[PDB]
């Protein structure tokens, strides 16, 4: 309140509002889901149209051929942190000619993040990703938040009404953890997850945005008619 | 480029400046205007290095031009002098000096007098009755030394320049495809269109 | 009044207020532990199972410095991260210049001068953890605890984060019933169950166990994380005296 | 961090006052009195060492400063502000005139560069003014024997005789009784003497007074000889003994 | 009232935050003194270990800055190591650039100056210390040179610093008073240590075990710390007379 | 290509009797070519006198560079500057080019305004100061200059007579100098007079 | 140039020779190589005399500032120190060769400083061109625990050795001598026994002998009232 | 951060003024007054000096005019620090000019330059105004004898009369009831004393309290001299106009 | 220059010659190659006298600040200073320099660094242009653990022939003694090393 004009001001509480209103941007978010197998790993997100008139802006951007990412929030915030991440698996390749593991590429993100939560004249970034990938360790999911905060999950969900998905996964675990060798079905219990957040409107063929990471495939974005098989 | 002459005679400045190019081997151009008006009253003609010639030239005549503007004033051709000179002798200990030899010649409209001043590039300054650069003076210094007169008409200064330019064109061993020569006077500068 | 809006000023009473500020960050961290044994250093910390999608054993907390120092903390995470970066940099620039890995003092200052630093001005923030760190050098087993004000000391036993009252007290005890020292096998089984008894003060959620030491005997003056069954019989230690 | 304050602490209000400057000359207004008397042929400067225990060395703070071999200065105001400013003043006297001229800066062109150094406290980003005025005595070859006071704000104004401080509208009416034009310099260190004691309240000698002068040439200060042209200083710090010497003819 | 918050001055003149960096100096609640023998400086200084689980060995606000100075700080511990960092450097880079050791008189001025740049430019607070530097100085022999947060620095005969600083000070004014000397007429820095402690156990009303002190000792060309067992030894020799 | 005989020229000083003399040739040249016979080596700022020989581009932009410092000097001062005060300003200037330097070789004279005590000197191109109570000589015609000098000076001559020592001892020093000549200047001067002369010589 | 520097029972004393020279042409026949960095610590150079002029005045300057600074006079130690890491890192463009002698509170002492950065110590040093005829006299006539009075003619005769061999040295002997608990004495011109014979003829001209084309008053004064 | 201590300095008012230049100008109408006075055949300038002490050593005192060079000269009314900043930056304009073109610096070119500076200071960098206020009286062969003003906001304008300080709006009615245009520098040095004396906040007006000078081409021949006063010069004059 | 350095049963001796030259005339014939950069760390400098006494000088405040700051800093960590600055400034330099000290733990070592910056740690180290001609004599007659008295004549009669064939070396024998109990110097004059 009289502790929420800038990121380098605690409260008496020991809180950070501007992080805390950054983080308020990503619940203001279209729903993403992420969950993986031991073969593979997947992301699903709904796209969020202006109007009729208007196209679904895209929610899921590849990093590497083992690596990409969902959002929720603030999109040009999405593209600084993507391309932060491009950068970084870019680098592992070209100089160490090494696939960036996916727990170190969380790790860059956290630091970044970091710096702009202790500093004057910075702000905190307003977006939420869903990393998934494919490393040396098999499939991996992470989550990360403008706070710095990043976690390695079997499954989660970030963005408007994302606890219905997440609670879902949380009972459904012990199943699609399972789901070895067979991309299709691991797609399912992600579209199915994600339904769990669905109101008003339903899945349509602009609406939906799949990508899928794993043992003998390269992080692929399905988008229009590639995902009415799963509708 | 070659050769560049200067006279100053009872009431005005005589430039006289070649006309050759020469790319080496060829001749490539015969009608060359070695000379920029930097204000109605001052014109400097140059010889030099390629390239540093035009560029200092239209360097010093977009200044004195902005001069001009600023104060709704023409500088004199002593201030204009001094200010070419002192953008020489910065240039000789730069990093790639410009290697360019210049004549400005002048008349000041205040005290009603003709004025010529040779300035090389280390920012060498000299007011003289006439001048030249390179071999040019090697040529003409003795028939000028001989003729010259502080009280001389403007067409007495060109007979006496016809004079210098026919010594040069038997003497020296390059084609310099004659001179452009142009006047600088009270009503300020036009060109001879043929000598 | 105003005091507390800005880091580095003095309030009436010479308080810097958002110093006091970051510490309750600190507390309100998970609880975070380090017992100083007879050859070494064992570090453990409370991890909080905040749902069953967190993959175990995979989020670790405790990190490494060069190749001899282990530092747990408790309050902001990616505060804890920048100040384990810097101090890996510091590390590696004794290291380079003098040759020997930097002592444990040496180090401690070196974090130290750094926390301090950011409470110079009012352009930077304090740091929002409290750490817990040490190692074996050439003069023994030394464990360090640094604050957000830069306030730092050596420590037979340390704690932090929301169970660090109950932490003190049971590690109080190990100091009065055994002043001779204690084992690096022992300190492992000690410190599972530390961590155990103060997760009371976090008992809504599970939690994950995690132990590391450094031990001139047992690690040859290493940081390793104790895994498998070493871990395990620490565990099963610690559920017995809960029990 | 980078200084990020990069713009000015001392600002017009709107009645056109500077307030820093005036807050500065309130924290002079409180300091010990010191005061400068010019004669015919020296100047004096003279304060109180008012010792902040009796358990401190009292000569290891030294109030009066030799700035060059001719200039010395006093203050009144804030001790440490003064210390720092004697280090850039004797600095400056090198940078700026004797390593160009291979001489002594004249009394007024260092007072100039002091009072410029001040002066930019007043405007400059993220600082405050100094909290004190400077007397500054000196001679010079062209310019004779002279006296100087420097203002917080960077003003300088020359003086026949002045004080500063605490008793300073006292201490300047003292001193306006008793000026004239044709005082030798004992008769200045005798009224200056007199002066001081008005405004001390204790003891009242040569442990707690500081008195320095601006004189005759010192060849026995110079620490060598067979320069005919080198004759030695002019400043010159009177001794404990020689303050209290000079308070039994008072 | 934000001439309250930074480094300007208020409208009396004063600088508030150096006002209040003073009041940070007493938050440890430390005593200490400093005296003069013939040949030495001593400095003693109170030693408060609350807690069990502290290691008691690293607990200390008596640093050696040099081989010939030494330095006790009264004043949280981080501002105190920012000091002594900074004087360990100012004292390695000193000698050097001129060939020779620095003079203690000469690092309390440089740090003096450096506190005085904090009172006036506004992007730095000051430190919450008073800096007492002790030597045994080539030239002016044994030396106390005190610095505080306002940038005022002075030499004293002898000194004291914390929160009943008045009564050390008053005790130690009352013997030099008697005495009409500007030192401890002792040959042997024991003897000056014992001193020292005696005077401090009578003007605090309150005894010392070997744990409760830190000492410090500067001679000729040394300056060290007493160990626990050193400290004992001066305890017995002053209960046995 | 070498720099300090490029245009050619000489400068020399004397003291006398209450007195001192300064002198120079007119010449100005590119190598063997002669361009200006009107090439003055001598300034002043106010009553100190500076002579400069070497480079002709150096020698105008030190001319301006030092009535630019005289000037701003006189205003804050508020006094002309003094000979032995201008002489450690010149020294100074030029070592601040220790390593990309004017090449000249500038000469003092003058009289002190307050003492009447006449004075000399000469520095080379990097600042050293020659400090002569004889004479001070610079140019491409220098060797020459110490010769004439040596033989004809002698101490305290009349103000007079110093000026037909100094003229032939630049006279007959530029006439064994291919570069030097074309004309000559001498200054003879005192506490409040300075006396300028053109002398005649040939022209060759 | 010749320069030495020789210790005594208490103290220290240089000396030189006073030619100076533009190759084989004598500049000026009484020049002063003794330079003053503080009251007390005197030095003398051989080389680019710009440069040991200019390094002195520098380094003598910083000197009396830290002298001001620290309440103590000044050490030769620190003349030197400083001297040596400006002079390392212009990496030898400065072509500045010292001895530098003194007095201070510490004692005695001599050093000798070459343009590189390089420093030396010793009870009797030889710098420049004449330095190896200096140093053939002081390593025969050297002995330990010198008077006073032996040292300045120890010192004087080195210097002399050089002006009558050494074609680079030659005219007068200075010399300068710090005793320890006294003033330093510069002794300027301490020998001459250079000075020019009487010349076989006047060449003082008749007046009038010189041909003149024009005179005109100099105006010197500023622009006049009224 | 430190945005919270920022007075903020070059900021516009909703009325579209410049807060810090009109505080500035505020400051500058307590000081002392100072009076230019064109004629044909030179400049006066006149100025009274802050409330003086008997003790205040004159002769070598300088606080209201100062010299640019030997045709341009300056009265101060304002800070007396902040004014010499601005006269030692004006002083190395008109060499680097003189250096540059080896002719004189035209008045009206450095009177742009010290007006250019001071409007930096109200547009950008933070940092407060100068508070000062310039009258310039100089020569130069294009225009002759001129008089010029600049203040805190770099605004310059032109004057056959003019002053600055405290009560302008006196002293201007006064100076334009008895200002003409064919006036001689004798009769402006009268006009200008005559203004001062009726609008001083003294009891009268005395030697000590003045400072005065005069630009004239009562130098001998085409050329120009400056003249600063001295307390004795301006105690005849006071007599000889009859004031004292 | 001839220097060099032995470590034997209580600790490490340092020896050196005391000629510099200037082409063929000796500038200094009495001078101490011998330089202390800590109490029990000293080293031998070989090469350029500026660019070795520069080093010495740095490596000296940087273990006067190491000291202050960590206490007692070991030989290797000496060694490792030089070595930085000899390696990274080594376009610009032309020093040798062998560094020896005693510690109490690792008690004499001995690393020498030769022109390029690299560290090589040794029994015994020679260099300088005078080592070259004792390098068969040194490794003849070196042996590990002698006594005090074995090493100082080992280092007298080693340098004695290498100022004996070169040019560049000569004047006195200097020496100083690393060990527990303290810093001892010696020194050996012509009469006596000539003889051997
Ligand atoms: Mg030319
Ligand atoms: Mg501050
Ligand atoms: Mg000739
Ligand atoms: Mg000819
Ligand atoms: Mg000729
Ligand atoms: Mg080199
Ligand atoms: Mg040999």
């Amino acid at each position: 309140n009289n502790y929420d004009g800038d990121t380098v001001t605690f409260s008496p509480t020991g809180r950070l509002f501007q992080v805390e209103y950054a983080l308020e941007a990503i619940k203001q978010g279209s729903v993403t889901v992420g969950l993986r197998s031991n073969t593979h790993a997947v992301l699903v997100a709904l796209k969020r149209n202006a109007d009729e008139l208007s196209s679904y802006q895209k929610k899921i951007i590849k990093c590497d051929e083992h690596m990409g990412l969902s959002l929720a929030g603030l999109a040009p915030d999405a593209r600084v942190l993507s391309n932060y991440l491009r950068q970084q698996c870019n680098y592992s390749s070209l100089v160490f000619n090494r696939k960036l593991a996916v727990e170190r590429a969380g790790h860059l993100l956290c630091d970044k993040a970091q710096k702009n939560t202790q500093s004057y004249g910075g702000r905190p970034y307003g977006v939420g990703l869903l990393i998934i990938g494919y490393d040396k360790s098999g499939a991996h999911l992470l989550e990360f938040q403008p706070s710095g905060n990043v976690t390695e999950l079997y499954g989660t969900a970030i963005g408007a009404r994302s606890q219905g998905a997440k609670t879902y996964l949380e009972r459904t675990l012990d199943t699609f953890i399972k789901i070895d060798g067979n991309p299709d079905e691991l797609i399912k219990a992600g579209v199915e997850a994600i339904s769990q957040s669905l109101r008003d409107e339903s899945l349509t063929v602009d609406n939906l945005s799949i990508a899928i990471v794993g043992k003998d495939t390269p992080f692929t974005i399905y988008d229009g008619e590639a995902v009415a098989k799963y509708i | 480029m070659d050769i560049i002459l200067g006279i100053r005679v009872q009431d005005s400045v005589i430039l006289a400046s070649s006309k050759a190019v020469t790319r080496g081997i060829s001749v490539l151009k015969d009608s060359d205007d070695k000379t920029r008006q930097l204000s109605p009253h001052t014109l400097m003609s140059f010889a030099g290095e390629a390239g540093d010639t035009v560029q200092f030239a239209e360097y010093i005549q977009a200044n004195i031009q902005l001069y001009s503007i600023r104060e709704d004033y023409e500088l004199s051709p002593q201030a204009v002098s001094s200010f070419v000179r002192q953008e020489l002798a910065k240039s000789i200990r730069s990093r790639r000096p410009y290697q360019v030899n210049v004549l400005i010649g002048g008349y000041d409209k205040k005290k009603n007098k003709p004025e010529l001043y040779q300035i090389d590039y280390l920012g060498t300054k000299v007011e003289l009755p006439y001048g030249a650069h390179g071999y040019s003076g090697f040529y003409t210094f003795s028939l000028l030394d001989h003729h010259y007169r502080p009280d001389m008409t403007t067409e007495e200064g060109l007979d006496l320049l016809k004079l210098c330019v026919q010594e040069l064109e038997k003497r020296m061993p390059m084609d310099f495809k004659g001179v452009i020569v142009k006047i600088v006077d009270k009503d300020g500068i036009r060109q001879v269109d043929d000598f | 009044t105003g005091y507390d809006l800005s880091n580095s000023v003095f309030s009436p009473d010479g308080r810097n207020f958002q110093v006091e500020y970051a510490v309750k960050a600190v507390e309100n961290g998970t609880t975070s532990i380090g017992i100083k044994c007879n050859d070494g250093v064992v570090f453990a910390v409370e991890k909080l199972i905040t749902s069953k999608l967190l993959v175990p054993q995979k989020n670790v907390k405790i990190q490494v410095v060069d190749r001899h120092i282990g530092c747990v903390y408790s309050g902001l995470i990616p505060d804890g991260r920048h100040l384990v970066n810097r101090g890996r940099e510091e590390a590696a620039s004794f290291k380079k210049l003098y040759k020997t890995p930097i002592p444990i003092p040496a180090f401690a200052d070196r974090l130290g001068q750094y926390v301090q630093a950011h409470t110079l001005y009012n352009s930077v923030r304090p740091f929002g953890v409290s750490t817990i760190f040490g190692g074996v050098d050439k003069n023994g087993a030394h464990l360090y605890m640094l604050e957000p004000s830069g306030s730092y000391w050596g420590y037979k036993g340390a704690a932090t984060g929301k169970g660090r009252q109950s932490a003190k007290a049971e590690l109080e005890k190990l100091v009065d019933h055994h002043p001779e020292g204690l084992s690096a096998r022992e300190a492992v089984k000690q410190a599972a169950k530390i961590i155990y008894l103060a997760h009371e003060d976090n008992k809504e959620k599970d939690f994950e166990l995690e132990i590391s030491w450094c031990s001139l005997s047992e690690t040859n003056g290493l940081h390793k994380f104790v895994k498998g069954d070493l871990l395990q019989e620490a565990i099963d230690f610690a559920q017995k005296e809960i029990n | 961090m980078t200084d990020r304050y990069s713009f000015s602490l001392t600002t017009f209000s709107p009645s056109g006052k500077l307030g820093q400057i005036d807050y500065a000359l309130t924290a002079v207004k409180q300091g010990v009195t010191s005061l400068g008397i010019k004669a015919t042929n020296g100047v004096v400067i003279a304060t109180e060492k008012k010792s902040s225990s009796p358990l401190a060395m009292s000569e290891t703070l030294s109030k009066v400063s030799l700035l060059t071999p001719d200039i010395g200065a006093v203050y009144s105001g804030m001790g440490p502000d003064y210390r720092v400013l004697v280090d850039k003043s004797r600095k400056v006297a090198h940078t700026s005139y004797k390593r160009i001229y291979g001489e002594y800066p004249p009394t007024k062109l260092l007072v100039s560069e002091v009072a410029k150094i001040m002066q930019e406290a007043t405007q400059s980003g993220g600082v405050r003014p100094f909290g004190v005025s400077l007397l500054i005595a000196g001679h010079d070859e062209f310019n004779g024997f002279s006296l100087y006071q420097v203002d917080p704000s960077g003003s300088y104004f020359p003086w026949k005789a002045t004080a500063i401080g605490k008793g300073s509208v006292a201490a300047k009416t003292f001193l306006e009784k008793r000026w004239n034009d044709e005082l030798e310099l004992e008769d200045a260190i005798h009224i200056a003497l007199l002066t001081l004691k008005e405004s001390v309240e204790g003891e009242f000698n040569g442990d707690t007074i500081e008195l320095a002068i601006i004189g005759d040439e010192n060849p026995d200060l110079l620490g060598y000889t067979g320069i005919p042209t080198d004759k030695g200083p002019r400043f010159r710090k009177l001794t404990s003994q020689e303050i209290n010497d000079r308070l039994e003819a008072l | 009232g934000y001439d309250r918050h930074i480094t300007i001055f208020s409208p009396e003149g004063r600088l508030y935050q150096v006002e209040y960096a003073f009041k940070a100096t007493n938050q440890t609640n430390i005593n200490s003194l400093a005296v003069r023998g013939k040949d030495c400086t001593v400095v003693i200084s109170q030693k408060k270990v609350p807690d069990k689980l502290l290691d008691p060995t690293t607990v200390s606000y008596i640093f050696c800055i040099s081989r010939t100075i030494g330095m006790v700080v009264n004043g949280p511990i981080p501002d105190a190591r920012n000091a002594a960092l900074r004087a360990k450097a100012e004292a390695a880079e000193f000698r050097y650039k001129y060939g020779y050791d620095m003079p203690c008189d000469v690092l309390a001025k440089r740090m003096a100056n450096l506190s005085q740049i904090y009172t006036q430019r506004a992007y730095m607070r000051p430190l919450g210390v008073i800096l007492t530097f002790v030597s045994v100085d080539e030239e002016l022999g044994p030396s106390i040179y005190k610095t505080d947060p306002a940038g005022y620095y002075v030499g004293y005969k002898a000194t004291a610093t914390g929160p009943k600083q008045q009564e050390i000070t008053t005790n130690l004014e009352n013997h030099f008073k008697k005495s009409k000397i500007d030192h401890i007429n002792e040959e042997s820095w024991e003897k000056v240590v014992e001193f020292a402690i005696t005077h401090m156990i009578d003007a605090l009303g309150t005894e010392f075990s070997k744990n409760d002190l830190e000492v410090g000792v500067a001679t000729k060309d040394k300056f060290f710390t007493l160990s626990a067992e050193n400290i004992e030894e001066r305890l017995v020799a002053i209960a046995e007379q | 290509s070498d720099p300090s005989s490029i245009n050619g020229g000489i400068v020399v000083a004397m003291t006398g009797k209450d007195c001192v003399a300064i002198a120079c040739d007119l010449r100005l040249g590119s190598q063997s070519l002669g361009v200006s016979n009107k090439f003055e080596k001598i300034f002043h700022y106010g009553h100190v006198f500076l002579g400069i020989t070497g480079l002709a581009t150096d020698v105008t932009t030190l001319n301006e560079m030092f009535r630019y410092k005289t000037n701003l000097y006189k205003l804050k001062e508020e006094r002309a500057i003094e000979p032995e005060t201008f002489t450690q300003l010149v020294s100074s200037s030029l070592y601040e080019r220790r390593f990309g330097p004017y090449f000249v070789g500038p000469v003092v004279a003058g009289i002190n305004s307050k003492s009447g005590k006449p004075f000399i000197a000469g520095f080379d191109l990097i600042g050293c100061i020659d400090e002569a109570k004889d004479f001070i000589v610079s140019g491409t015609a220098s060797d020459q200059l110490f010769g004439m000098c040596e033989s004809l000076y002698e101490p305290n001559l009349e103000p007079e007579d110093l000026f037909e020592t100094i003229s032939q001892a630049l006279l007959n020093a530029a006439d064994r100098d291919a570069l030097s000549g074309w004309g000559a200047v001498v200054y003879i001067i005192k506490k409040d007079e300075v006396v300028k002369r053109y002398l005649k010589m040939r022209q060759d | 140039t010749t320069i030495v520097g020789v210790k005594f029972n208490n103290g220290v004393v240089i000396a030189a020779d006073t030619r100076s020279t533009q190759g084989p042409i004598v500049a000026d026949k009484n020049c002063a190589k003794l330079h003053r960095i503080s009251p007390k610590i005197w030095c003398a150079g051989a080389g680019t005399a710009a440069d040991t002029e200019a390094v002195t005045q520098l380094i003598g300057s910083n000197i009396e500032l830290h002298s001001l600074y620290t309440s103590r006079e000044p050490r030769v130690v620190s003349a030197l120190q400083m001297l040596k890491q400006h002079l390392f890192k212009y990496q030898g463009h400065i072509g500045a060769y010292l001895i530098v002698a003194g007095v201070d509170p510490t004692g005695s002492h001599l050093f000798s400083i070459h343009a590189h950065g390089s420093t030396d110590v010793g009870y009797y040093l030889s710098l420049g061109s004449g330095s190896l005829a200096a140093m053939a006299v002081l390593e025969s006539h050297w002995k330990q625990d010198l008077t006073k009075e032996e040292a300045i003619k120890l010192a004087s005769d080195a210097i002399q050795a050089g002006i009558w061999n050494d074609l680079g040295s030659g005219s007068n002997v200075d010399v300068c001598v710090m005793e320890i608990g006294k003033d330093a004495e510069y002794l300027r011109n301490y020998l001459t026994p250079n000075v020019r014979e009487e010349k076989q003829k006047s060449y003082k001209f008749p007046r009038g002998t010189t041909a003149v084309l024009k005179e005109s008053i100099v105006n010197i004064c500023d622009i006049q009232e009224e | 951060g430190s945005r919270r201590y920022d007075s903020r300095t070059t900021i516009f008012s909703p009325e579209g003024r410049l807060y810090q230049v009109e505080y500035a100008l505020e400051s500058i109408s307590h000081a002392g007054t100072a009076i230019g006075i064109m004629a044909s055949d030179g400049i006066v300038l006149a100025a009274e000096r802050k409330v003086t002490s008997t003790l205040l050593e004159q002769d070598t005192s300088t606080e209201k005019l100062y010299k640019l060079n030997d045709k341009i000269a300056v009265a101060v009314a304002g800070l007396t620090a902040d004014a010499e900043i601005l006269i030692n930056t004006a002083r190395i304009h008109a060499q680097n000019y003189l250096k540059t073109y080896n002719e004189d610096i035209p008045v009206e070119i450095l009177v742009r330059r010290l007006s250019d500076i001071k409007q930096g200071y109200t547009q950008h960098g933070g940092l407060r105004p100068f508070g000062v206020s310039f009258i310039y009286a100089g020569y130069d062969d294009r225009y002759g004898y001129q008089l010029y003003t600049s203040n805190p906001s770099g605004n310059y304008t032109g004057w056959k009369a003019i002053s600055v300080g405290a009560n302008t709006s006196a002293a201007q009615t006064l100076l334009q009831m008895d200002y003409k245009d064919d006036m001689k520098v004798d009769d402006a040095i009268e006009l200008a004393l005559k203004t001062l004396s009726k609008t001083t906040d003294s009891s009268a007006l005395t030697y000590d309290r003045l400072e005065f000078a005069t630009i004239r081409k009562g130098a001998n021949d085409g050329e120009v001299y400056q003249k600063i006063f001295k307390p004795q010069e301006i105690k005849d004059i006071l007599v000889k106009t009859g004031i004292t | 220059t001839s220097i060099m350095a032995v470590t034997f049963k209580d600790g490490v001796i340092l020896g050196a010659d005391s000629r510099t030259t200037t082409g063929a005339y000796i500038a200094n014939r009495v001078t101490d190659k011998l330089t202390r950069v800590h109490d029990k760390i000293w080293c031998c400098r070989s090469g350029s006298a500026a660019d070795t006494q520069a080093i010495a000088d740095i490596v000296q405040y940087h273990l006067e600040l190491y000291t202050s700051q960590y206490g007692t800093p070991s030989t290797e960590t000496a060694a490792s200073v030089f070595k930085e600055l000899c390696y990274e400034n080594k376009d610009n330099l032309t020093a040798g320099i062998i560094v020896a000290g005693y510690d109490d733990k690792n008690k004499g070592e001995v690393y020498t660094i030769p022109l390029g910056g690299s560290v090589h740690k040794l029994p015994y180290a020679i260099a300088g242009s005078g080592s070259t001609f004792i390098y068969g004599y040194c490794d003849k007659n070196f042996r590990e653990n002698m006594s005090k008295e074995e090493t100082v004549d080992f280092i007298k009669h080693s340098l004695s022939q290498a100022i004996k064939w070169d040019g560049s070396s000569g004047g006195v024998i200097r020496m100083v003694v690393l060990t527990a109990a303290g810093v001892e110097r010696l020194i050996f004059y012509p009469d006596e090393y000539e003889q051997l």
